[PDB]
């Protein structure tokens, strides 16, 4: 039949279902509700609740129908280098949805696998298109992300 | 009140102005002087009408370290001996069809304007008598 | 400050189609007398001279002599977007770094103001003395294009003779040699143009046919073309555009090596 | 030493006095790259020494 | 409608608003005042002042001609071999009227992200077009150049 | 059972020769009102809304509502096999995987059949909420196509500004910019043809060029086109074809940063 | 000494462009009857048998049987110089390595003496016997080339099945399936577009498309085409070039691989 994992089943679909981090969750919710969401850099050991936090944030910001067009999720380990920063990420950050006016979201999971030149171009993509889209980088090691890319994010 | 870099402000206009590599400079200058002599003898044969011992190969190759003066020596010798340099850099699209069909006739045909300001040496891109002379610059750079 | 109003855009379209693949960049030397363009090949073995008179323009005005160097890919891709029968203003300031083309009513509804960034380059001087030639011949231009294209499949060089018997075109190659004769009593029936000669002495020369096909793209500019030749001076291909001016092509002959007999 | 005296010559044309040892250190630093030493000399002289 | 970060709200606009690296910033200041800057490469750690000093030097050299005499290229742009062959060379051959001693400026930020082939294709472009155009590059690791 | 026979096969050739490169997959909605095509660009920046009425079809039968998702490259390959004055018939079943194109003989003896597979796909179901526009003009379509293909040579993004005077096009590129102004007074061979002005507040925006060229590739569909835009709602061009359909492309404006520097 | 006269260059140019890609070299054998060309392709799957009768030539002179073989790139590059109307001299000696083409231009005196070199091919005469063919079809050439381009865009494999009402064309491939049906339409205004049926038994066969396309390249050779299909024989296409001769294209069919039982 079906025996789904308890990791997926007991997922914090809402930001209030996280258990440990409460100061930064309150800070993130306050960034959400006064319309001042910055570029985020969620980093830490696995299983801590970074992807769940950004998915609950994107569910709070966007809807189900516009989830497939307004927020774009990448894994940098699938294809490293600037063939993906100059490409899907740049075209996503520079275009605009036709009737949906607002801001886009880029969820770059496993950002520490990204190469140095791809980070050197991703920081410029972040700088040039700050108003159109916000970037959330999820990573395990901050030591594998260049300080120029770190400083653009909180 | 100057708009020129010091490399091209103090560029050697004579083969004696270059520093070092005197044997290589003398070899290149002798080769180009022999080519100029062959061109002038060809002109004299044209005027009259209207090669193991010589061993004058049609092409020299120049190699060395970066910034030593290969291009500067080539330009100084061609300026001194009256050649006109047609330059092919890596900074322009030089594929086989374009370089052949747009610069073979410089070698194979006469210069239509042989006197005047033609001593200036142009480049190649596609987006007293002066003898033609091709210069392939940085041949190791292949795309 | 300079304005030049071309009566029809077909003139400039056909000129830029003639210079398209042969010339790398166009320099316009412009004074009160008119518009001059002396541009050499990228290989510097063929030279194109184009003189357009001041009176040939619909309205022409200058204030000082000046030279404008424009890239030819950009000017060609702009002139491919111009009305054939429509009137074209060409315009530039005293010392600005741009050149405007005003197309008034290409489709009888809009005004178009296209701009080109000029290039900077050492404008070489091509003023040559007008020496006499030994072999001039009036022959049609569509026929020149036809026979140059026709013999162009055979090889890559033209062996051309001018004497009293007419113009001789020989093309030898791996395909096989081909010979073309022109006669004085011969006259075409396509346009009814008769071959006439003012010859001095026979001349044998040889050229590259690719640049001759590049030259002959100016066939619609004039009904007839004058070919001038001699032993020393290069081949001259002349089109006289009526009330517009004249377009000449100077093609140097191939160097030939005397064998060691 | 030849390139060092050449650079001393181009500096003396610009009304500057320089010692041979400093130019020798620069030339052995950039491995006798003549153009690189010429351009850095232009930057350093035109900025006041 | 948002609060600008202090890295942009308090970004220096001149060459005397830059702290640290006193000798090199002073040399850039005297070059911006006098003119005729050579092709420069600025190497250092992140957050030092390289892009800021390059932009301030270009602003002080150009002035009102910034929008037409300056060509800036980041790592987000293409900067390939073909871009170097067409766009860089077309801007270098482009005619721009400037006061004497002032040149057109091509800024290549994050020159480490430039491929080796593009740097090989940009070698002669750095040389022949040096009476009208200058090159200012900024980099972190100078060994990647 | 779905069966739609057209008056002419030319209109189906012209309607979708523009969707070959812009539209990745054609989703066709079949109901009693007619044929609908509400398709999305793969970059989510352009939308195509096409409506075919039942009055414009020669025959139209339909029992259920259908959603047909088809590939464009192979279907454009099979509509390259069509004439102009002939008649085509599109037949499909309720639960089949075929697209039957019955092709009436241009030579009165050669009846053709074309079968295409149906690629099932989910539908975004994005319905346009049909806002009102503060800048609406009419413009003859060939001029708009000429202007877009002209500005494609200059740059890659155009600035369209509508005001009380008329539509103004701009394109700044590496070669130098190009500007076009349209005046309300227009004199052509026809008695009545001009740019119209029905606008509230002048709006200037910037748009990508390949999408606009793909929009203008369907200009032989209708004689005139209607351009509507305002400050927040995107650009739209509208081809109201003669008595058989309407077509309607939305293009979103691009994000610029050199305006504020 | 070969002295042949083609009265019109159109037929020679079109028959050259017909087999320009089809066969590698043309091997002509010459008797008192006229000109014959029996040539086999590079893959040895198609045969060309072309016969020009002597009275179609204005002047004909042949002292002895003359067999020669010459490549077709030079042919494609020499009759590109022939006009749409002119008279042509095929000249050859009794034993030489050079064939001459003489064009008498529409000019009063302008000869084109184009002498090409041979390379002495060693070929064999593949005499094909005449036999009974079960299906003969009279068909226009232009719309038959249209069917060739119709089935070209669908699939490389071509299927033709001859039924009692006419012929059926089928193309099955990756994209889908395309079928074209022809009926009995012999009662029309002109006898050219009439498709007469004088067949005996139905036959279905599979052929390729590249050599088929090379066969339909001969469309302006004649208005009408004879299609010949029988059991276990090559496809035969007959062109009846008026007042001068007849041409036959033979294509060995693709053998269908039968699955085991
Ligand atoms: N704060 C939390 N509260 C409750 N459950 C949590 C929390 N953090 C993680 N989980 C559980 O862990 C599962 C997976 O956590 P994730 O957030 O996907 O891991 P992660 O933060 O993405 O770490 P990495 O670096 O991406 S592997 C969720 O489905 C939850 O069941
Ligand atoms: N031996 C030399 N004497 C005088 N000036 C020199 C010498 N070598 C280099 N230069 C200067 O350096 C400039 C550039 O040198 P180049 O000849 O272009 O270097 P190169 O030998 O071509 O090596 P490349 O091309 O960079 S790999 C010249 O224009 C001169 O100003
Ligand atoms: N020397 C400095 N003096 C004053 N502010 C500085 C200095 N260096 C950096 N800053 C500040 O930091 C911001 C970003 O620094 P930038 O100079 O743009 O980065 P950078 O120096 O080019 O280093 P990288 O390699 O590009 S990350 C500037 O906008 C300033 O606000
Ligand atoms: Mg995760
Ligand atoms: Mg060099
Ligand atoms: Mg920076």
């Amino acid at each position: 039949i079906r025996n789904l994992p308890w990791v997926e089943k007991y997922r914090p679909q809402t930001l209030n279902d996280l258990i440990s981090h409460q100061d930064i969750l309150s800070t993130i919710q306050k960034f959400i509700n006064e319309d001042r969401l910055p570029h985020l850099l969620l980093y830490g050991p696995p299983g801590t609740g970074k992807t769940s936090t950004i998915l609950a944030c994107a569910k709070q910001l966007y809807k189900d129908k516009e989830f497939g067009s307004m927020v774009l999720e990448l894994n940098a380990s699938d294809d490293r280098g600037i063939d993906i920063i100059r490409g899907p990420i740049l075209s996503f950050a520079s275009t605009r949805t036709i009737f949906k006016k607002g801001f886009k979201l880029v969820i770059l999971d496993e950002a520490d696998a990204m190469t140095q030149d791809a980070q050197n171009a991703l920081r410029r993509v972040i700088e040039k298109f700050t108003e159109n889209t916000r970037f959330c980088l999820i990573c395990n090691y901050l030591s594998k992300i260049i300080p120029a890319l770190q400083s653009r994010c909180t | 009140t100057e708009d020129m870099l010091w490399t091209e402000k103090y560029q050697p206009q004579t083969a004696s102005e270059l520093i070092g590599n005197e044997l290589a400079i003398k070899k290149l200058h002798s080769w180009l002087k022999d080519w100029k002599r062959r061109a002038e003898l060809e002109e004299r044969q044209n005027l009259k009408g209207k090669e193991e011992e010589s061993r004058l190969c049609n092409t020299v190759l120049i190699t060395g370290p970066t910034g030593v003066g290969k291009t500067a020596a080539v330009y100084a010798c061609a300026q001194e001996l009256g050649f006109k340099i047609f330059e092919v850099n890596a900074s322009s699209q030089r594929s086989g069809r374009q370089i052949l069909s747009q610069l073979k006739e410089a070698t194979q045909s006469h210069q239509v304007d042989k006197q005047g300001v033609n001593s200036q040496k142009p480049c190649f891109f596609n987006s007293k008598n002066a003898t033609s002379l091709i210069l392939f610059e940085e041949v190791d750079v292949i795309f | 400050m300079f304005e030049a109003r071309l009566v029809q855009g077909s003139i400039l379209k056909k000129v830029l189609e003639a210079l398209k693949d042969l010339i790398n960049e166009a320099c316009w030397d412009i004074s009160s007398s008119g518009v001059n363009l002396q541009s050499m090949d990228s290989s510097h073995v063929s030279l194109v001279q184009l003189t357009l008179r001041s009176e040939g323009f619909d309205t022409y005005r200058c204030d000082r002599n000046l030279a404008m160097g424009v890239n030819l890919t950009s000017m060609s891709k702009i002139l491919k977007c111009a009305g054939n029968e429509d009137i074209i203003t060409l315009r530039a300031e005293d010392n600005a770094d741009t050149l405007a083309l005003v197309f008034e009513a290409p489709n009888q509804e809009k005004v178009s103001d296209y701009e080109m960034k000029l290039m900077d380059l050492d404008v070489e001087q091509l003023g040559i003395p007008e020496q006499e030639y030994s072999c001039v011949v009036k022959m049609p231009s569509g026929e020149f294009a036809r026979i140059c294209r026709d013999l162009s499949h055979i090889g890559d060089a033209v062996v051309i003779s001018c004497a009293k018997d007419g113009v001789k075109f020989s093309a030898s190659g791996e395909l096989g040699n081909g010979n073309i004769k022109l006669s004085q009593t011969s006259n075409v029936d396509k346009e009814e143009e008769a071959v006439t000669i003012e010859m001095n002495e026979p001349v044998q020369l040889t050229f590259a046919l690719r640049y001759l096909n590049f030259f002959t793209k100016a066939t619609p500019l004039s009904s007839t073309v004058t070919l001038s030749m001699s032993a020393d001076v290069p081949l001259v291909v002349e089109y006289k555009i009526a009330d517009m001016g004249h377009l000449k092509y100077y093609l140097a002959p191939k160097i030939e090596d005397e064998e060691g007999s | 030493l030849n390139v060092a005296s050449y650079l001393q010559m181009i500096c003396l044309t610009e009304n500057f006095r320089t010692d041979v040892k400093d130019f020798v250190t620069l030339l052995t630093a950039n491995t006798c790259d003549i153009r690189k030493s010429i351009l850095y000399l232009q930057f350093w002289i035109r900025s006041g020494g | 409608h948002y609060e600008l970060p202090w890295v942009e709200k308090y970004r220096p606009v001149k060459l005397n608003e830059i702290v640290g690296n006193e000798d090199t910033v002073s040399r850039l200041e005297v070059f911006a005042r006098e003119g005729n800057v050579p092709n420069i490469i600025i190497a250092g750690p992140p957050g030092t002042g390289k892009t800021t000093s390059i932009l301030c030097l270009a602003r002080a050299l150009l002035g009102p001609a910034l929008k037409d005499a300056m060509l800036e290229l980041n790592a987000s742009n293409d900067r390939g071999i073909d871009v170097v062959r067409n766009k860089i060379k077309m801007f270098a051959q482009q005619k721009v009227t400037l006061p004497k001693g002032r040149h057109k400026i091509i800024i290549l930020d994050e020159a480490d992200s430039m491929t080796d082939g593009a740097q090989q294709a940009l070698r002669r472009t750095m040389e022949i077009y040096s009476k009208t155009t200058r090159f200012a590059l900024a980099c972190n690791a100078s060994d990647k150049i």
